């Protein structure tokens, strides 16, 4: 899944 | 009447939101400084300043919609507050607006006395655009950390996070103590295929700030990644709590959202037991269950 800056 | 304003909100009677707000950043946290912000906000629409933190701190609270209402405010109200400008560009780059997110980095460089005289497919020229000028920029300043913090968030819309990662770690070098930096480190190396890395980078983040939900979140999503998912369960339980705090009928929708994360966590792990408590939303026996409280 995706990480948020 | 753009922006949902929470209706039970204890800070609309106060005195002083603001000073209150900002005292919370740091020593309550993020849900509550959001809310002391939000009534500054319904109170003096035209204080640039309140529309700024309550974007800022709902990013760092992982809901970069409202980020997104309230900073635009912010920036038509002041449109050479470059942290506004910094802010939009992360979190469009995390909502994959991405002439957005382009046009809130340009914006966030010639926004500045230093800088103002200045194939990817979906913008190809706005991209080929900011790469240059913030390249320009880094020969004038090679050493602005927040100039290699925007051709990180540049890179990372372009899923370039080796240059993106190098350029966030000359950043963490200039500013070591800079918890918004360490996270997009980490962010850059978990999207990047490197979350054990990733991890080093959010601890670093969350030992500067303890009540940084987003890099909660973010920890969740890498161990997950892994399948490490008592390590994740762990984070989304400090997640679930720390971005409540109160009490908050979009918001329903982001808590939701994080409590139906956890509870296929718990699934995948094997918990029926633990996945139909999670209905209740109550967390405090998830913290006991996962080695959080006594």
């Amino acid at each position: 899944e995706l990480a948020k800056l | 009447t753009d922006y949902p304003f929470e209706a039970n909100n204890p800070y609309m009677y106060h005195e002083n939101p603001m000073e209150e707000g900002l005292s919370m950043l740091k020593l309550a946290n993020l849900a509550e400084a959001a809310l002391a912000f939000e009534a500054v906000c319904q109170a003096a629409p035209e204080r640039e300043e309140a529309w700024r933190s309550l974007g800022l701190t709902q990013a760092e609270n992982e809901k970069d919609g409202l980020a997104i209402i309230a900073l635009n405010h912010a920036r038509m109200l002041d449109p050479k507050d470059i942290a506004v400008h910094a802010a939009l560009a992360v979190s469009h780059t995390n909502e994959h607006n991405a002439n957005a997110a382009l046009a809130s980095l340009r914006a966030w460089l010639l926004s500045q006395p230093q800088y103002e005289q200045l194939f990817f497919f979906a913008a190809p020229n706005e991209y080929r655009e900011c790469r240059t000028l913030l390249h320009a920029a880094l020969e004038m300043n090679p050493n602005d950390a927040q100039l290699h913090a925007s051709l990180g968030v540049l890179y990372n819309l372009s899923n370039n996070y080796d240059s993106a990662a190098a350029n966030l770690r000359r950043a963490v070098e200039l500013r070591p103590d800079d918890a918004q930096l360490w996270n997009k480190l980490g962010a850059t190396l978990a999207n990047g295929n490197r979350p054990q890395e990733a991890l080093d980078a959010y601890n670093r983040a969350l030992d500067i700030n303890p009540g940084y939900v987003r890099v909660m979140y973010n920890m969740a999503v890498s161990y997950s990644n892994m399948s490490q998912y008592d390590l994740a369960a762990k984070q989304l339980v400090r997640a679930i709590y720390m971005q409540v705090g109160g009490t908050t009928p979009a918001s329903r929708e982001a808590t939701r959202s994080m409590w139906d994360f956890f509870r296929m966590l718990l699934n995948v792990m094997n918990r029926p037991d633990l996945v139909e408590l999670t209905y209740a939303q109550n967390v405090e026996p998830f913290a006991k269950e996962f080695g959080l409280q006594s």
